[PDB]
């Protein structure tokens, strides 16, 4: 039997970080081409 | 019968590079001046 | 004590009153450990999951080895006779009244909630020796309170403030439903009640203007009855969890099939479902079945039946088709 | 301030029930078109047939191996 | 002669009947007083209302307050005063902002109801016998105003979502006496009938011992032979509940040589071939409703169940696309596209839909039964049996409910099972060579 | 004809001819990429022209029948960098940008527009 | 006073009437409102073939039913029942309006255009054009500033803001006393200069119609809410100020117990940062009129300064017992998880409420401001940016996007947007 309380548990902790994850990938500012997803892996990379 | 957009033409790269690269100028020789 | 039944996924009423005794006995500054017999008869009916066929099985598992006190309902005039009975229980009673009364506002419910996750609950015992400078007890997860607190906090982190105003309307209405009883009569001035009160209540922050208005806030919305009431939507009397509906149902059947139970109370309440709750707790339905033999009414019998064989065999995955007939 | 008392635009009174706006999201839904995204190179085939099946037999006969080329020299099968 | 007479009494009467209703704030009855005024057949403003000036300025705060959606607003402001047709205001306002707020409150409680088959609304009915006593009329005189009339509808209604039937209707019919012609009070007296035996105990009544406050209707209607909602009660009543009809040909063409524009009386006349499994002439009733009204979505649910029926997916499709087209919050606008889905075989999508659609509007019990048969075509039996079977507790009435729940144990070897199923709509509808 | 006469550079056989279609349909074709097209070939021809005044108030009522369009905001940017209207212009590469994702010429002005904010030091 | 006050109530009541008659329910509202704060004429021009139609029309847009009501007034000639046509085919059109990429924040589904609109202010000109009697002389009645009203802000929607003020101006002069005509006035400015101009245009070239107003009316300076316009402005955006407070003072007698001049004079603290003076302000307002909701998000703004949690919760708590679905309740209990440093829950009411009305107060800058603190960088920036075209005069949204690009490693975005924003507010000390 589906316990609904565990259902709506994992909804919500999948939609927690949904907004967060928001400005990932296909959101570009104007005047920078290259999307915020890439400025972090840049970064990575700069101090490693 | 039907018709199709008619031709229209927008501003290119060459011309919008040599406004670019007299904006330039005007804005490297006045600096020279002060 | 009579009210309106519906299942809620959120922090009842009830909930909250074990929350306020394991504030006070994990808080060791009034020095008041609750009884651990208090504690079993309260978080281990809201314990989840205990399963129940209909026929074909009889307390193959259901029944306890050690005769256990039945589950409580979830009314304070309940709750209180529990911990008044002992001599000093007076001085427990008295401490969970005053934190209801010290609990004024929803903030005042968050202080607590926020509370307990900072300070008491803790992921593991490994950091309870590095803890030692800690005043108040500090809980595991994996223990008997540690996983119920962490249930509760989950509930509570899991709705919008959509859920948040639903707890303090239906407690005010449940702290007021213990008002006009005569138990409070006897409980009206306890000088005690003051002590623990004013114990929690200070650093207010504010007492000469916030104050004033912060009255009008709580009295305007209460029913003053000087005016007309301002009009919301009918709100529910009591409010259970489905797992503290399974413990309470399973034990009546028990008891009607072979420390007092209130028949009345348990039977009044369950029939007052929203009739969609029924379809989460199928077991409504064969509660009925079980009276329905009693009095020996054929068609009365069968419907139960059938309506109890039709929303389990949906629920559960595996097929139960072929329980159904026998 | 003033907020509710400007009325150029949808706001929440022109909607019937205030509490339409938890969904708000059918709004937002392509609605499948009729006829060839009910096979979901296939499609435009099975398309094509069903409006090919409006034709005399001679008629069908006419079109069954049927091209055309550009300049307009015609080849029939 | 004397129907061109009559013709000209029923154009003052319904410019009157959309007037104030419209006027009051309620929108269940002047919504449909001008829509039956305007398919009535081709053949200075009016007003009137006893407000001091002081008081007056009263009303316009109220009454723009309310359309405002601040219910609760309007009622503070509305308080102390005593005259009836704002005392009717103030706890309508009070009453709306009530079932606002429930609606609010459950979103996610799909079916409604009881098991075993108030406080808060207690206090406005308190109010009304308050207010009633008080005041020197107390109905059963002449001199009966309209708001005394609409006040008692208020009073009918609040009564009956307390379920004390058997006194709203007493309410009603006081309101309908003292004022006829509120579409709006008829429905709610049409839900609280239940059985045909009851629909004959009431038509009696509304013959021997009832009769209209001639001072407050215009005069040549308040005869009830000559009356309009009495006929337009006989065109409903007796065919919602499928009863036996009596009195319902004569008015019926009496309607129609009356109101030969009226949009919801050819629907309706397309409903009753509906209704008889007579598919060919309805889709032309139909027809015409799309072209002389192309936007109405009270009705064409009847006509996408009818293509659905009919095949012509092509034809679905056209409906599909130009019903979604208007707005995707009405009942029947979600179950339109729902049936060109299913047509498609994409079940898994079109199951979505009709639980949208009756999320709208939870009286809509007819897309339970479709709920459950998307469930069959997905292979999920399971899923399937409790869908049928909601349909049955909202109303156990329902042969299109058991029969389907029947079916979904006969696909499985449950061919006993299913008896009992089977056997129950066997009731329902004796007479159909299929069961 | 006159698309093609300034292909051949000539930009005053083209301007002719161009005006004489407009005038022409002055009364009809309020819309439709028929009045739109002409007047914006009409006011490039003029940019072209280095006149640039008759050529701002075409591309003005051109932007005010149809206001989503990439090309007439970038347009009207280059026509304002040719002048010195700055403040009055970025705004209009900024809404060019946002109307459409990558106008790398649109980039690369509103870029030179940057330099330029930077070396001025207007009160 | 006298019989100034007398000669209010009379033509305010029309003013409360006509208004909610032809569904206008935002300027109805502020007007009969009005009459409780201040200590049936009947009349219009229709026929009885027609009379029936305003009827069938006004009760379809009351169940609101818009797009069937264009339908049955297809073909209508009176002067203003079109109107009411074209008021129910604009919004038909404006719900379905939603740019995409907002739509994406405004929803977060993350998944014919417009020429409906221009087709509809080409009727409106076809219409005026054809019609007997234009603007001029001492002709029209109030039918025709609604006219002119609606042709005013279809204007704006293509951002013909030139133009904009010359149709709205324009329908005042032919009827005043209507709010919601001036209210879109103000999002016609963007600029302290012009409001000057605009304010010599009104003292010198701008002429009322007399014949359909009362005495005492045409006149500017005897008119009560050319005051109201002249306290908008000057708190929309301080610049330099005229007969501001002498005229405050007079419209104070008037309009005893108002609720919203008190709203005002209070919010006049909040732009004065004097938030100990503003709560007192506040707080009486809440005991005169517990059921007024309208502007008591800035109450809860003020609140979030002081960091009386306490306080601000039983507010929230008080606010959301009456209703949970206005803009100003989801507005204030977003405001309320900022508290609690849970900025990742306030996006979702923020984002309630913005679908409500989508043209909010500076809601859509408080959005912004979360997603800092969960250092999206990316969600706010080009969140500010829809703060920026729908009002350009708010200085929280300019300076979000300059700060914002202040951690961006490229600074030279950023001059420009402080200096838009350093005119509207040149007073702070931190731009």
């Amino acid at each position: 039997k589906l316990d609904e309380f565990l259902m709506l548990s994992e909804q919500y902790k999948s939609r927690l970080p949904k907004i967060r994850k928001l400005g990932w990938n296909r959101f570009k500012p104007i005047g920078i081409n290259k999307t915020m997803y890439e400025l972090e892996m840049l970064r990575s990379r700069a101090r490693a | 019968m039907i018709r199709r957009a008619p031709t229209t033409l927008q501003l290119s790269h060459d011309d919008v590079t040599s406004l670019i690269d007299d904006l330039n100028e005007q804005k490297l020789k006045q600096q020279l001046n002060i | 004590k009579y009210g309106p039944l519906g299942i809620t996924n959120f922090i009842t009423p009830y909930d909250l009153c074990i929350l306020i005794l394991i504030h006070a006995h994990c808080s060791q500054d009034n020095g008041i450990s609750v009884p651990t017999a208090v504690f079993l008869r309260l978080i281990s009916p809201t314990r989840p999951s205990l399963e129940w066929n209909p026929l074909l099985k009889d307390n193959s598992n259901l029944r306890s080895s050690s005769i256990v006190p039945p589950p409580v309902l979830p009314i304070l005039d309940n709750i209180i006779r529990i911990l008044l009975d002992d001599k000093d229980g007076n001085k427990i009673a008295l401490t969970l009244m005053g934190y209801l009364e010290a609990i004024n506002g929803l903030d005042s419910i968050n202080r607590l909630m926020m509370d307990l996750e900072k300070n008491c609950l803790v992921n593991n015992y490994r950091s309870m020796k590095m803890r030692t400078t800690s005043t108040r007890r500090q809980m595991t997860r994996a223990s008997f309170l540690g996983t119920f607190l962490s249930t509760c906090i989950r509930k509570y982190q899991i709705g919008d403030f959509e859920m948040r105003e639903t707890i303090w309307i239906n407690l005010q209405n449940f702290k007021t439903v213990f008002k006009h009883t005569p138990l409070w009569l006897r409980f009206k001035d306890n000088v005690h009640i003051q002590k623990v009160k004013n114990c929690l209540l200070a650093n207010d922050e504010i007492s000469v203007e916030d104050q004033q208005m912060v009255e009008f806030f709580q009295h305007f919305n209460n029913g003053n009855d000087a005016d007309s009431k301002t009009m919301n939507e009918e709100n529910y009397g009591t409010l259970i969890s489905i797992q503290h509906l399974q413990s309470i149902v399973n034990r009546q059947i028990v008891n009607w099939l072979d420390y007092e139970e209130q028949s009345g109370l348990v039977f009044d309440l369950l029939d007052t479902l929203s009739l969609n709750d029924a379809t989460k707790f199928p077991l409504i339905f064969i509660l009925k079945y079980l009276e329905a033999i009693k009095e020996n009414s054929y068609q009365t019998a069968l419907d139960s039946l059938h309506n109890y064989f039709d929303y389990k065999s949906t629920g559960n995955s595996q097929n139960y088709f072929h329980i159904s007939l026998l | 301030s003033s907020s509710s008392y400007r009325d150029s635009y949808f706001q929440y009174r022109h909607l019937p029930a205030p509490h339409h706006i938890l969904y708000a999201e059918w709004n937002q839904d392509i609605l499948a078109l009729p006829d060839e995204v009910a096979n979901i190179m296939t499609s435009e085939q099975n398309s094509n047939r069903y409006w090919n099946s409006f034709h005399d037999e001679d008629d069908w006969n006419l079109f069954n191996g049927m091209e055309l080329e550009s300049n307009g020299v015609v080849t029939f099968a | 002669d004397s129907q061109d007479k009559i013709i000209h009494d029923i154009r003052i009467q319904l410019r009157k009947a959309a007037t104030e209703l419209s006027r009051w704030k309620l929108y269940g009855s002047s919504k449909w007083a001008a829509e039956a005024l305007a398919g009535l057949a081709e053949a200075i403003p009016q007003n009137g209302f006893g407000l001091s000036e002081t008081e007056y300025d009263l009303y316009l705060l109220g009454s723009t307050l309310f359309d405002a959606k601040e219910f609760d607003r309007c009622v503070f402001f509305l308080k102390d005063v005593t005259n009836p047709y704002l005392k009717f205001l103030k706890l309508y306002s009070k009453f709306l902002s009530w079932d606002k707020k429930s609606q609010e409150s459950m979103e996610n409680i799909l079916t409604t109801g009881k098991f075993t088959d108030q406080s808060n609304i207690s206090s406005i009915l308190k109010e009304i016998n308050t207010f009633l006593e008080s005041y020197e009329i107390k109905i059963d005189d002449d001199e009966a105003d309209l708001g005394l009339a609409l006040l008692y509808y208020l009073r009918g209604v609040i009564l009956k979502q307390e379920k004390n039937i058997s006194k709203a209707m007493s309410s009603f019919l006081k309101s309908l006496s003292c004022y006829s012609f509120n579409w709006s009070c008829w429905l709610e007296l049409m839900d609280c009938l239940q059985k045909v035996d009851d629909a004959l105990l009431l038509n009696n009544y509304l013959y021997q011992n009832f009769q209209f406050k001639f001072s407050e209707n215009l005069g040549s209607q308040r005869t009830i032979e000559f009356n309009i909602m009495i006929k337009f009660f006989k065109l409903k009543v007796f065919e919602e509940l499928n009863g036996q009809l009596e009195d319902y040909f004569e008015d019926l063409e009496f309607l129609l040589q009356v109101f030969p524009n009226f949009t919801f009386l050819k629907a309706y006349n397309a409903t009753i071939s509906y209704n008889n499994l007579d598919y060919v002439t309805a889709e032309s009733r139909f027809d015409d409703i799309v072209k002389q009204d192309p936007y109405r979505l009270n009705d064409l649910e009847t006509y996408s169940n009818i293509l659905y029926v009919m095949q012509k997916n092509s034809k679905l499709a056209y409906l599909a696309q130009f019903v979604s087209q208007i707005d995707r919050f009405r009942p029947e606008t979600c179950c339109i596209i729902a049936n060109y889905y299913s047509a498609r075989q994409e079940h898994e999508k079109s199951i979505m839909y009709f639980r949208r659609a009756l999320t709208l509007d939870k009286k809509t019990t007819n897309a339970w039964t479709l709920m459950g048969h998307e469930f069959v075509e997905l292979s999920n039996s399971h899923a399937a049996i409790e869908c049928y079977r909601r349909a049955v507790d909202i109303c156990p009435r329902d042969f299109k409910a058991w029969f389907g729940l029947g079916q979904a144990y006969a696909l499985l070897d449950m061919h006993l099972y299913s008896l009992y199923y089977f056997q129950k709509a066997c009731t329902l509808k004796p007479w159909d060579r299929r069961i | 004809m006159g698309v093609m006469y300034f292909k051949k550079n000539e930009f005053v056989k083209a301007k002719k001819y161009l005006k004489k279609a407009l005038e022409v349909v002055k009364d009809l074709d309020p819309s439709s990429r028929t009045t739109i097209s002409i007047q914006l070939n009409l006011g490039h021809t003029y940019r072209k022209l280095n006149e640039n005044e008759i050529a701002i108030k075409c591309f003005r009522c051109v932007l005010e029948k149809n206001d989503k369009n990439s090309e007439i905001h970038c347009s009207l940017g280059y026509l304002y960098l040719k002048t010195k209207k700055l403040q009055k212009a970025i705004d209009h590469l900024h809404k060019s940008l946002y109307l459409k994702p990558n106008n790398s010429s649109a980039t690369a002005l509103l870029k030179n527009a940057l330099e330029l904010n930077v070396t001025l030091s207007l009160d | 006073q006298d019989k100034i006050i007398h000669d209010i109530r009379i033509q305010l009541r029309k003013a409360a009437t006509e208004l909610s008659r032809w569904k206008l329910y935002g300027s109805s509202k502020w007007a009969a409102e009005a009459l409780a704060g201040l200590a049936p004429q009947n009349g219009f021009g229709l026929s009885e073939t027609e009379y029936d139609l305003y009827l069938l029309g006004s009760t379809l847009f009351d169940a609101k039913e818009f797009d069937r009501c264009v339908f049955f007034l297809k073909d209508v000639t009176n002067p203003y029942l079109k109107f009411l046509k074209l008021y129910s085919k604009f919004l038909s059109w404006d719900k379905k309006s939603q740019e995409s990429m907002e739509n994406i924040l405004t929803t977060g589904k993350f998944t014919e255009s417009q020429s409906n609109i221009s087709s509809i202010l080409k009727e409106i000109n076809t219409f005026l054009e054809s019609y007997e009697i234009k603007i001029d002389d001492d002709e029209a009645d109030l039918g025709l500033a609604l006219l002119y009203y609606l042709r005013g802000v279809i204007l704006k929607q293509e951002k013909n803001i030139s133009k904009a003020m010359s149709s709205f101006l324009k329908s005042l002069s032919c009827y005043s006393f209507n709010w919601s005509c001036w209210l879109e006035l103000m999002d016609c400015l963007q600029k302290v200069d012009d409001a000057l101009l605009l304010n010599n245009y009104l003292y010198q070239n701008f002429q009322f119609k007399f014949s359909e107003n009362l005495g005492s009316q045409r006149t500017i300076e005897f008119n009560i809410m050319i005051k109201f316009f002249k306290l908008k402005v000057f708190e929309e955006l301080n610049g330099q100020l005229e007969d501001y407070f002498e005229d405050l003072e007079f419209l104070l007698q008037v309009f005893p117990n108002f609720t919203f001049l008190k709203a005002y004079n209070a919010t006049i603290s909040y732009n004065n940062l004097d938030y100990v003076t503003a709560e007192s302000r506040f707080d009486d307002i809440v005991k005169q009129d517990p059921y007024r909701l309208n502007d008591l998000e800035t109450y809860s703004n003020i609140l979030y300064v002081m960091q009386k949690n306490s306080k601000l919760a039983y507010l929230a708590q008080f606010v959301s017992q009456i209703d949970r679905f206005r803009p100003e309740t989801c507005c204030i209990i977003a405001n309320y998880y900022s508290a609690r440093q849970e900025h990742e829950k306030s996006i979702m009411y923020f984002r309630r409420a913005l679908t409500l009305d989508k043209k909010t107060t500076n809601a859509w800058t408080l959005m912004g401001h979360e997603f800092v603190e969960l250092s999206n960088s990316h969600a706010a920036i080009e969140c500010y940016r829809r703060a920026v075209d729908i009002c350009p005069r708010d200085f929280k949204a300019w300076f979000g996007l300059g700060q914002a690009y202040a951690l961006l490693d490229m600074h030279l975005y950023s001059l420009y947007y402080f200096q838009k924003a350093c005119t509207l507010k040149p007073w702070d000390r931190r731009i």
